[PDB]
């Protein structure tokens, strides 16, 4: 019923007929999804249950009526009718690390997906973009992986044609993947289960999975499809964390700390009530290697070609420099090894 | 022991006001926020560069200036002898002497900067 002629030449006074609404579009990844819809001229409805000054850099991202923001309740439907009436896209990007007092795992990764989901059947939404984890097992060793495979079968269940996508470990500027091993120096040496020898990841830079939403959502053949977003190189643990700590020019200390302690201590950092340094699921998440998922499309399908992390980690382990290391090139600094 | 305590206890607030400092409000760093002040625009050049000191006679001179300084405190017991007189010749010798010195410099254009 909501069906807009695109009009423009793509630029930010544009007409892309794109209107979304991006839940959880308060993240890192919201703000790229945001920015790319924002920038075609797409009416982009962004819900929030934080405090509007948290939803500020978001404003500029849009032209003069293009950014609606408006409250919404995760444990309220009526919030959610309202936020995706108007809606002929819907993205949901909600989901928290970490469980908290009000919301656990089960809460953010399976309740409030099957609501977007149902919800927006209601209203008639045409598209959905559902964002799970490509490690999401049913019997994974981590929670919040767990929860991430329940909630992907509901979704389906509740929108049958809803587009789902899998990144592997999002890097960027606001990331807590490549940030968290670089924050890893103030606690003196990195511990790593098996010395990060029997884990191996694959990380995705956060603008192309921004750009694989936006090429979902612009594909007409993505409904029903279920994407993994993967990146160019799979990288060994030790590897990868040595050139972390080598483009941001820190002493690397490694030394292998056993699965048991390393649960321990990941126990006592959930003791702080704000956001926890480190959890026992993001232990087990990290020490997880990635799953390779060959009979799923990827970026390469949707016509981005996935960005190497050597070329887009100085952006984000400049700031973890010493003033010494500050003007360093991007070239001196040696690729690691790559698991191919 | 009692200005040792003195100077713990006012070392330990301005530490813990420090912490307080860094550790109560919300951090939200990046970047760009950290980058040198440069009003606006970004610095040509390092800060650590060398920055030329056009008075740096006068520090040079104000050493020994404050050398004679040291030297004149011990004034205020030195008037309780007994020879006066050899007392206070010497102590206005010094006095000229600080003089003459501020002046040689003041004359041959040393006070001076550039
Ligand atoms: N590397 C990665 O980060 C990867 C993440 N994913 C998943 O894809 C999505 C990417 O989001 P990401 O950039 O990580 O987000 P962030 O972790 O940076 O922020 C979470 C976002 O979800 C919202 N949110 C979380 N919990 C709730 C809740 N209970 N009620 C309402 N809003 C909530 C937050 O709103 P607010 O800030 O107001 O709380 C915020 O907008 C997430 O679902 C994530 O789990 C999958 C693969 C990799």
């Amino acid at each position: 019923h909501h069906a807009l002629i695109p009009h423009g030449k793509g630029g930010r006074s544009s007409v892309s007929g794109i209107v979304a609404t991006v839940f959880g579009a308060t993240g890192f990844l919201g703000r790229y999804v945001v920015n790319h819809l924002g920038r075609m001229g797409s009416q982009v409805i962004v819900p929030y249950r934080c405090e509007p000054y948290d939803t500020m850099h978001l404003r500029p991202m849009g032209d003069l009526g293009q950014i609606i923001f408006m409250e919404w309740n995760g444990k309220d439907k009526d919030s959610i009718r309202k936020v995706v009436e108007h809606s002929n896209v819907v993205i949901n990007l909600v989901g928290r690390e970490w469980e908290t007092k009000n919301f656990d795992f089960e809460d953010v990764f399976v309740k409030i997906p099957h609501a977007i989901a149902q919800v927006s059947k209601e209203a008639g939404v045409e598209k959905l973009i559902h964002i799970s984890h490509l490690n999401a097992d049913i019997k994974s060793p981590s929670r919040y992986l767990r929860s991430k495979a329940v909630g992907e079968k509901e979704v389906r269940a509740a929108f049958p044609e809803a587009t789902i996508i899998k990144p592997s470990d999002i890097f960027g500027r606001e990331d807590r993947f490549l940030n968290y091993f670089a924050s890893m120096r103030w606690f003196g040496g990195v511990p790593l289960i098996s010395l990060g020898k029997e884990t191996v990841k694959q990380p995705v830079y956060i603008v192309d999975v921004s750009k694989g939403i936006i090429n979902a959502i612009k594909d007409p053949d993505a409904k029903g499809k279920t994407f993994a977003f993967v990146g160019p190189n799979r990288y060994l643990l030790f590897d990868l964390v040595q050139y972390i700590f080598a483009v941001a020019y820190r002493p690397f200390l490694p030394y292998p700390l056993p699965h048991f302690a390393y649960r321990w201590v990941g126990r006592l950092f959930e003791v702080s009530p704000f956001e926890p340094w480190t959890t026992r699921d993001k232990v087990e998440r990290v020490h997880m290697s990635d799953m390779t998922l060959p009979h799923l499309p990827g970026l390469e399908d949707l016509g981005i070609q996935a960005t190497p992390l050597e070329l887009k980690a100085i952006e984000v382990l400049r700031r973890h420099r010493t003033y010494r290391w500050l003007t360093s090139e991007m070239e001196d600094v040696k690729p690691a090894k790559t698991v191919n | 022991m009692n200005i040792m305590l003195t100077l713990l206890t006012n070392v330990t607030l301005a530490s813990l006001l420090v912490l307080i400092a860094f550790w109560l409000p919300q951090l939200n760093a990046y970047s760009e926020k950290t980058s040198p002040y440069e009003c606006g625009f970004d610095p040509m050049g390092s800060a650590r560069l060398p920055f030329s000191m056009k008075f740096f006679l006068v520090a040079i001179t104000f050493l020994l200036f404050d050398l004679e300084i040291a030297l004149l405190l011990p004034l205020p017991w030195a008037s309780q002898t007994n020879n006066l007189k050899t007392m206070l010749t010497m102590a206005l010798f010094l006095l000229i002497l600080l003089a003459a010195s501020l002046a040689y410099e003041w004359t041959q254009k040393g006070l001076e900067w550039a």
